[PDB]
């Protein structure tokens, strides 16, 4: 009866959190560093363009 | 057959065993012919005759 909000409004951030299972989704913390390594298939000489 | 209004531009290169070097030259030449080309410095070499 007194349960009070949830945390998926208290979150700092706006978190959004499921269940089964619990997951905290879609808040804007920090970076994320990304290596990609390309096959050189992709690439084109520079003649070509 | 004779030559003329030629010019030079390197797109890129890249120091390597390979031929990794390329150079297109815009020229201007009197008349349908074969021409051999040659570089004069022994620092560079050309795969082409």
């Amino acid at each position: 009866k007194e349960r009070g909000a949830s945390l998926q409004h208290t979150a700092p951030f706006g978190c959004q959190i499921a269940t089964n299972p619990v997951r905290a989704v879609n808040c804007a913390v920090g970076n994320i560093p990304i290596s990609i390594d390309i096959p050189d298939a992709a690439f084109t000489r520079v003649v070509d363009a | 057959p004779s030559v003329t209004d030629m010019s030079c531009e390197v797109p890129a290169c890249t120091h390597s065993s390979d031929f990794g070097g390329v150079a297109i030259i815009k020229y201007t030449a009197s008349k349908k012919g074969k021409c051999a080309v040659h570089s004069m410095t022994n620092a560079v070499t050309i795969r082409e005759a």
